């Protein structure tokens, strides 16, 4: 049964609106983690459980190379407490804002892997993600992906069945859950064609300031690449930005295997994929486990210590991984 | 590089 005291809590990596995240060491075993801790108080006035007890069961239900993995979950009289992997390379949102724009081979190698993860969770686990961003895309030390955050996750999603949800990020979002008439697991396809599109283009392939009038640029203007984008990118990132997810690229009931087989990614072998054999074109230049620098200095310098319905008791929260 | 972006749901 494990509890807060396992751990020395040595910097803070990011702080989100209803808790934040620290890079800590478990005593026993020397091993560095990323701690996800919630006040319980805050989750229940935000109306953040579901989300919370979601992110537990996807996390619990799933292990895969490029999804950020679950060691611990345990609550403790007013938190909440995740005890993750610990993506040392930071987020790509940090690498494409520092680098205008990566190669057509540098997005293949990450988008290989993506599709192998969010095939993984489509096809094995039935789960739908539909939160893909860059913020969420995290490097590990070695420079391949972890996926993190799995509160806005579906659960339960076969075939072509749908969801009512509105949810996401807006920029992000797919022009079927803007229409808000229903949407399947091709929505994931959509964030797919938006982050490689950052990749390789430099910026989102859709922007406006303004919520409403980006969300008309997302359903109503046609896709422009620039005129350096090779023919077989270009192609791939049109199949995946079909407003219609029936002519979207991997929008049938072949899911993910329609975008594995397009010629964008000849010649990658996908089990060759899932067992990290792809040389990741960036190798993150951490000198050890604390170093921070490709994480928010914002974040990064401060140097901080704290160890009934307003703070219940989660009934069967608690979780260790190994098994 | 645009600014950095938030989830939501409802
Ligand atoms: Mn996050």
């Amino acid at each position: 049964r494990v509890t807060m005291n396992e751990f020395e809590y040595l910097k803070l990596l990011g702080k989100g609106t209803f808790g934040k995240v620290i890079l800590v060491k478990e005593k026993a075993t020397g091993r560095y983690y990323a701690m996800k801790i919630l006040k319980k108080e805050v989750i229940v006035a935000k109306d953040e459980v579901a989300h919370t007890l979601t992110e537990n069961r996807v996390l619990q239900n799933s292990r895969h190379p490029f999804l950020t993995a679950l060691k611990y979950s345990f609550q403790t009289h007013d938190r909440l407490c995740f005890v993750m992997e610990y993506a040392n390379g930071g987020e790509l949102f940090f690498h494409l804002s520092r680098e205008r724009v990566f190669s057509e081979d540098r997005a293949r190698f990450y988008g290989a892997e993506i599709v192998s993860a969010l095939d993984y969770l489509h096809s094995e686990k039935n789960v739908v993600y539909r939160d893909l961003k860059l913020e969420n895309l995290m490097l590990d030390k070695d420079g391949h992906i972890k996926i993190t955050d799995f509160g806005l996750c579906k659960e339960g999603i076969k075939d072509g069945a749908t969801m009512k949800t509105f949810c996401g990020t807006p920029e992000y979002l797919a022009p079927e859950v803007l229409e808000d008439n229903d949407y399947g697991r091709a929505v994931d396809w959509w964030g797919l064609g938006v982050v490689m599109y950052e990749m390789m283009c430099g910026r989102l392939p859709f922007y406006n300031q303004d919520h409403e009038k980006l969300f008309e640029l997302i359903l109503m203007e046609e896709i422009r690449f620039p005129r350096t984008l090779g023919p077989e990118a270009k192609s791939l990132l049109s199949g995946l930005l079909k407003k219609d997810p029936k002519q979207r690229l991997g929008g049938g009931s072949e899911d993910a295997k329609e975008i594995m087989q397009h010629r964008f990614f000849a010649g990658i072998v996908w089990q060759h994929v899932y067992e990290k054999k792809l040389s990741p074109p960036f190798k993150p230049q951490v000198t050890s486990e604390t170093d921070t620098r490709y994480f928010d200095e914002e974040f990064t310098a401060q140097m901080i210590t704290i160890t009934s319905e307003r703070r219940p008791h989660f009934p069967q929260f608690s979780y260790s991984a190994s098994g | 590089g645009r600014p950095r972006t938030t989830x939501f749901a409802e």
